[PDB]
């Protein structure tokens, strides 16, 4: 409940939006009118490596601004993962450019234990290529690559029995 | 508010054929126009010659009937079985400028309903120029109550009844349990002399309700401020088809 | 139109000019996921409960959107991540006169891409704004009924792409950067350093044209170029609806979602479509008949947009293919396929970045001032036959010449230029004309 | 067990912890005598219509003073007859046959 | 990519098989138990949601399958044209069959799908060359013939741009056009006859 601008006519006690959900009253015994929000305003999504692999999880909270690690990505507040500087190929895609892995994380001492680690993602290899008015670059050898496509041709085929699916053996349920 | 609200209800169409009844010189109107479903009333008036209505079935003391009328002092709203005079009027002293008893009915009997406004001070003085307050009603029976729907307006129209929108807001749900299919409005009369009668220049406008499609437009304020009328014109059922202006 | 036919006419451009010309191409859609209880029961326990007494089949739901969601992000990588090495930007913009400032970002401005991709940003207006929206800024901006507030509030998010705009823009810098210093070499294979001017000249040879012809025109040519990417430039700043495909995409998301809010009060053999005015006013065993009545009804507007969603998902994967082979095909390649790569025979094409999608711009060379000839299928020189090789025998109004049919430029008939086969008999519309031999 | 990734969960969630009851402020109650023990009955023919306002409705006092053989309530449930505020409540008063 | 394939079918299955056990507004989603407690007229309501939930599962399940089906078309067409053009020919479209020029293709049988073997050339070890647009010999522009000016270090060569083998320049590797003074980049350089 939070105070609200809107004016109600001596007949009215509750308004309702597009949806129907009734969102402003009239206080009985102070003539106020109070907007009602819903409680839930959360965008969450939770980050995990193989159940076999680990049990730790990092939770990314989509509308938190973060103002045990609390690093704040443009996708939302991320919680339980370390913030690394180094950039690396993408393994689980956190979102806005920023990905997450399991990484071995030597925080105190040397643990060589694993964490979850969010990195900024590598776009590619970075290459300088000089140009001129003169400068042309002939191959001297060649190679010959094979490469592989798979492709798929088809799907199962599926038939489905009516009767067996929604009424089983009952000759009521067939009537 | 900020939205566009599609109901059906029973409301007046747009464009519709209203008939008029004038109060001037020679012609004092007071028929018994049938109620229908409902009706929308408006009265275009410099002075307050509109007092009132009378609503019933046979419109004498064989049923009962209610009246609505607002008298000098306070406005009187009386469900009985009334004696109706065939011709009810006010009367008001042009030079005087002051309000006799008058009769609206002979004997009212069997009563079911009774309700008294609070006193208030109202203007009986002959006025002139154009037609100056546009007052606008709306009358609907159903399931026992008579519900009122009201709206003022500032107008300078010499004649006709003029052109524009205007939300009418709910002001009484009478529990009158009452049959009606007639009306009769209550004017007040100018007599400059005895035996003689005469009229001040009012009219007042007769249009009936049908059951229709509406698009209410709500501004940020939380008030009606347009409408359009789905079963007008085929461009009108698009764009409540499409829900926009 | 009309034109005219005969057995000896053949029309031979004079000129050429050179086109540019834009393609739009949708490449991905905003990604949605769903909250099943908010969306059907909100903040009501009583609902959820009878929500998993009843058959939720929602998990089969956020399943089909999380699919698209993933499909989305495929299809940008796809589109863009063709480069496997990113090539810096060019210090200088100016290579042989052909000016590529426009389409490459400027170090001095704070956008870090191109001036045609701020242009493109600009015209395409977004809804989001954002995908970050606090509790606290819903709650302070009540009185205005914000859309993306409302939808929000009722379960429905929109999570953002995973690469950024500025990666994608560097992409397309990358791929813009290589093509004017490695040409088509690194679409290929490793990049080869090769000049842009002899980069044409072999883009010309491509498309029928000798290099002499690039090379002699190479102001004349450049020029063109260059005002060919100031129009687009110029057609991209007032308004238009170039981009309204990409603008078309947009309108449908936010329409399903703005769509999905407003079946919330709905009705679905129901007395009232508010969930607290049932439960406030009924027992546990009559309000159950009403509440299952608005979790079915609830339940299929969810199925339709997620069915309408993985239609339309469909179609943005087909649109998102094309884009990546026409990337690999007009931007890392010549291509010889017809109105592939724009209108007229294509040169090279430069990709744009593009809110949800990308354009390209597709240079073209474009024939023009053609001339009349009388033209003959061969030459009778002395009992033999002699037909052209890569050419077109042309009276020229004065001596029989042979030229090229993409550009006129006139040769004196020599035994290179032509090979014999035959007699002279066979042809029908052999024609006598001297052949000359350099060793005579 | 779970494959590694990124999973969509549940919206964030806030349990009530408070209660917030707001009713008008009401010091009577409702006339359950005059009503339901009235001298005198009308006809069903001439039903007698009532108003009712600013009133508390606690039926427990008619308990140990009437006992309706009939009594049923439609469009609402008895058992939330006392959760609830009423607007608009007339009383309609006759004698029938049984 | 396959293997996702037949998951999802699995899993299509599998789903439809959990939803008998869903109530649609009934009281029971074991039939039995309806009928054995109820009279045909109160067992005809339970027993009327019960079939229009599972209807609606069966639905969703048969779209489902049409936008998969669709899917698998488009992919299988993709296959089929590859093999005409990657198999059966061969194709100068830019990273259609294998990355690198394209030389030939295989392909091979794989569960509900085809593999496609694509061999195709690459070249490496490049060199760099300083490089001309033409060759003036006498006041006359010479241009080469489906190769590309070079520079060893010492003398001119006109080699084919893919693989350097160089050749001396000569009347049959280039040909004559216009002067000299047009070309930009122009450089002196002596044309061998085979005539002299
Ligand atoms: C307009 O109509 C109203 C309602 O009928 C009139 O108000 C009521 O008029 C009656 C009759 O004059 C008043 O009854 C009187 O009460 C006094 C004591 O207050 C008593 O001494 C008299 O013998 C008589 O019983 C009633 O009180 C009065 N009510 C109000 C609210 O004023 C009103 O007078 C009418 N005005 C006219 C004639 O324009
Ligand atoms: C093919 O068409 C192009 C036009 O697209 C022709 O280019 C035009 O050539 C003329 C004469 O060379 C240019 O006129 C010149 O204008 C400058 C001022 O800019 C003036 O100083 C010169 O004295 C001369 O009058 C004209 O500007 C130029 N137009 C463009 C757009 O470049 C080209 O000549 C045509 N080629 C053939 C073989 O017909
Ligand atoms: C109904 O009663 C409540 C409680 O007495 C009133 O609320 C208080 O009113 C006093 C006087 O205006 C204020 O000083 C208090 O701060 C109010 N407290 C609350 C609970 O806000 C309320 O105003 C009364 N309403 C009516 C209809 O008179
Ligand atoms: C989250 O809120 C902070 C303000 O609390 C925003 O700005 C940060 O403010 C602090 C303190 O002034 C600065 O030291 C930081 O440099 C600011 N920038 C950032 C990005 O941390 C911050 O922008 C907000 N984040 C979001 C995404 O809403
Ligand atoms: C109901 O109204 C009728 C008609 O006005 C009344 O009948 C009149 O009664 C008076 C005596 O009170 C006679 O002088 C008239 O001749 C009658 N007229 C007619 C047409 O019958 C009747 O008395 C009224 N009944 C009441 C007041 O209850
Ligand atoms: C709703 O009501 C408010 C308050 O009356 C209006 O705001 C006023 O509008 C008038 C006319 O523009 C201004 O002269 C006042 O200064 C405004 N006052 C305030 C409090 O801002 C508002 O315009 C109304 N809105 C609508 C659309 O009817
Ligand atoms: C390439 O085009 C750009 C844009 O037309 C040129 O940059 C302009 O240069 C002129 C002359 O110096 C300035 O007046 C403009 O303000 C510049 N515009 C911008 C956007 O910077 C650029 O000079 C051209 N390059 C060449 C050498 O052709
Ligand atoms: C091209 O030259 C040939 C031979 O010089 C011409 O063929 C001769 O035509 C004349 C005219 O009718 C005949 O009398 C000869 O018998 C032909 N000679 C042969 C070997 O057939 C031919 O007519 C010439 N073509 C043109 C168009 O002038
Ligand atoms: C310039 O090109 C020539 C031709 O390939 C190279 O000259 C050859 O050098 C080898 C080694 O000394 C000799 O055995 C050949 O007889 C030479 N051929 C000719 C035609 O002279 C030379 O190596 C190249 N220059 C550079 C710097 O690589
Ligand atoms: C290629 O040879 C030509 C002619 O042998 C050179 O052109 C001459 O250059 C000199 C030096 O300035 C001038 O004095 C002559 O007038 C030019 N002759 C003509 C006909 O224009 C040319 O410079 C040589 N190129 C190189 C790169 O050495
Ligand atoms: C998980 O990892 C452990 C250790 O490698 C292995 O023994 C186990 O079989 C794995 N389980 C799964 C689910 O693959
Ligand atoms: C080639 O570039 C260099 C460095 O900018 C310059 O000095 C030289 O004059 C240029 N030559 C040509 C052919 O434009
Ligand atoms: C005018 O009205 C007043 C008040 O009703 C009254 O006393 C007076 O006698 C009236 N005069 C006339 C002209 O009847
Ligand atoms: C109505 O009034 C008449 C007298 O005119 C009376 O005889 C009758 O009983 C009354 N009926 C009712 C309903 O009060
Ligand atoms: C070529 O012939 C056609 C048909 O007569 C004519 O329309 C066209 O103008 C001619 N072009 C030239 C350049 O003579
Ligand atoms: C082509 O025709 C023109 C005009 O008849 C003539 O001047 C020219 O010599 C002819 N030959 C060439 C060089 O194309
Ligand atoms: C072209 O056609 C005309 C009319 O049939 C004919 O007279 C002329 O000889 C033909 N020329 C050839 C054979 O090209
Ligand atoms: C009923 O309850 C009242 C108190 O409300 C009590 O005075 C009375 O004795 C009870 N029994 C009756 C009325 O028979
Ligand atoms: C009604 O009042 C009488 C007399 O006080 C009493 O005996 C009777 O129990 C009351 N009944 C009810 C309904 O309260
Ligand atoms: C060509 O020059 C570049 C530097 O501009 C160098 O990196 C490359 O290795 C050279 N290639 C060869 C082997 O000539």
């Amino acid at each position: 409940l939070t105070p609200s601008s809107k004016r109600f006519q001596p007949f009215q006690q509750f308004g309702r939006d597009v949806s129907d959900f009734t969102d402003s009253v009239r206080d009985p015994k102070t003539s106020e009118i109070l907007d009602i929000s819903p409680c839930s305003f959360g965008g969450v999504s939770v980050i995990t490596p193989g159940t076999n692999t680990s049990s730790e999880v990092a939770v990314l909270y989509q509308d938190v601004n973060c103002t045990n690690n609390v690093f704040q990505t443009q996708a939302g507040c991320l919680i339980g993962a370390e913030h690394v500087d180094t950039s690396y190929e993408c393994d689980i895609p956190i979102g806005a450019g920023i990905c997450a892995s399991y990484h071995t994380v030597s925080s105190l001492r040397s643990t060589s234990q694993k964490s979850i680690v969010a990195y900024t993602m590598s776009l590619g290899a970075d290459s300088s290529i000089a140009y001129s008015n003169n400068t042309i670059a002939i191959p001297t050898n060649f190679s010959i690559s094979i490469t592989t496509e798979v492709m798929p041709v088809s799907m199962a085929k599926t038939s489905v029995d009516c009767n067996m699916y929604i009424c089983g053996d009952s000759t009521e349920c067939a009537n | 508010s900020n939205v566009l609200h599609l109901v059906q209800d029973h409301f007046l169409p747009f464009d519709s054929n209203v008939t008029r009844f004038i109060t001037f010189g020679l012609n004092f109107d007071n028929p018994i126009i049938p109620f229908k479903d409902g009706i929308y009333f408006a009265a275009t008036e410099k002075s307050n010659v509109i007092r009132g209505w009378v609503f019933g079935s046979t419109m004498n003391n064989k049923s009962q009937s209610v009246i609505i009328m607002n008298n000098s002092t306070n406005l009187v709203i009386r469900a009985c079985n009334f004696e109706l005079c065939d011709n009810p009027f006010f009367v008001v002293l042009k030079s005087n400028n002051t309000q006799i008893p008058s009769y609206i009915f002979n004997n009212a009997f069997n009563c079911t309903f009774e309700y008294v406004s609070k006193d208030f001070n109202l203007d009986l003085g002959e006025k002139p120029g154009n037609f100056k307050d546009l007052r606008e009603f709306v009358f609907r029976n159903k399931d026992g109550f008579l519900h009122v729907y009201s709206g003022y307006q500032p107008i300078s129209a010499a004649s006709g009844l003029p052109t524009g929108f205007n939300a009418l807001k709910p002001i009484f749900k009478l529990p009158l349990g009452i049959n009606i299919t007639n009306f009769r409005t209550l004017l007040t009369a100018f007599p400059p002399r005895p035996d003689y009668w005469g009229t001040s220049a009012a009219a007042y406008f007769v249009g009936y309700l049908k059951p229709t499609t509406f698009m209410l437009k709500y501004d940020e304020n939380g008030t009606i401020t347009d409408a359009v009328d789905c079963s007008q014109n085929p461009l009108a059922e698009l764009k409540c088809s499409v829900k926009s202006f | 139109s009309s034109i005219a036919y005969s057995n000896n006419t053949i029309a031979i451009p004079t000129n050429f000019s050179i086109s540019i010309t834009t393609e739009v191409m949708p490449v991905s859609m905003a990604k949605t996921s769903v909250d099943c209880n908010m969306y059907i029961c909100g903040d009501s326990t009583e609902c959820a409960n009878l929500l998993l007494q009843y058959g939720s089949f929602c998990t089969q739901l956020n399943r089909a959107l999380s699919g698209i969601a993933v499909e989305q992000d495929r299809n940008t990588r796809e589109v863009f991540a063709q480069v496997k090495q990113m090539y810096k930007t060019p210090t200088l913009k100016d290579f042989g006169g052909f000016n590529f400032s426009q389409i490459l970002p400027d170090p001095l401005k704070p956008t870090k891409r191109s001036f045609i991709e701020d242009l493109l940003f600009n015209k395409v207006t977004l809804a989001d704004a954002g995908f970050m929206k606090q509790y606290g800024e819903c709650l302070g901006d009540i009185n205005a009924r914000d859309l993306i507030c409302a939808q929000k509030f009722n379960g429905l998010t929109v999570l953002p792409p995973l690469l950024t705009d500025d990666m994608i823009a560097a992409y397309t810098a990358a791929l813009v950067s290589g093509t004017a210093t490695a040409g088509w070499t690194f679409g290929a294979g490793a990049a080869l350093q090769i000049p842009f001017a002899m980069q044409m000249a072999y883009r010309f040879n491509g498309i029928g044209v000798t290099q002499n012809v690039l090379y002699e025109n190479q102001k004349q040519i450049a020029n063109q170029f260059n005002k060919a990417i100031s129009q687009i430039q110029e057609s991209l700043t007032t308004t238009s609806t170039a981009l309204g495909k990409l603008q078309d995409v947009v309108n449908q998301n936010a329409q399903a979602l703005n769509t999905l809010v407003k079946q919330l009060s709905s009705n679905f053999g129901a007395i009232s479509s508010v969930l607290n005015d049932i439960l406030s006013r009924l027992d546990p065993p009559e309000a159950e008949v009403q509440i299952d009545r608005l979790i079915t009804g609830r339940l299929q507007s969810l199925q339709t947009y997620v069915t309408q969603q993985l239609i339309r998902a469909a179609e943005i994967r087909a649109s998102a293919n094309l884009a990546a082979t026409k990337m690999s095909e007009c931007v890392l390649g010549q291509s010889k396929r017809v109105d592939f790569c724009g209108k007229g025979y294509h040169l090279m094409s430069f990709p744009q970045a593009a809110p949800h999608g990308v354009v390209f711009l597709h240079v073209t060379y474009v024939p023009s001032q053609e001339r009349n000839f009388t033209t003959a299928p061969a030459i009778c020189h002395e009992g033999k036959a002699y037909f052209p090789r890569e050419g077109v025998f042309v009276f020229n109004g004065t001596s029989w010449f042979i030229t090229q049919r993409n550009f006129f430029s006139p040769q004196i008939i020599t035994t290179d230029n032509t090979f014999v086969s035959g007699s002279c008999d066979v042809v029908i519309g052999i024609i006598n004309n001297t052949v000359y031999d350099p060793l005579q | 067990e779970i494959d590694k990734g990124i999973y969509q969960t549940s919206n964030f969630r806030v349990a009530p912890s408070k209660e917030v009851v707001r009713f008008p402020n009401i010091t009577n109650l409702c006339p359950f005598g005059e009503v339901f023990n009235a001298t005198t009955f009308p006809s069903v023919y001439a039903w007698e219509r009532k108003r009712i306002s600013n009133c508390v409705a606690d039926y427990s006092v008619l308990y140990n003073s009437t006992s309706f053989s009939t009594f049923k309530c439609y469009g609402v449930s008895a058992t939330k007859l006392n959760d609830l505020c009423f607007s608009n409540v007339y009383a309609d008063s006759f004698v029938v046959k049984g």
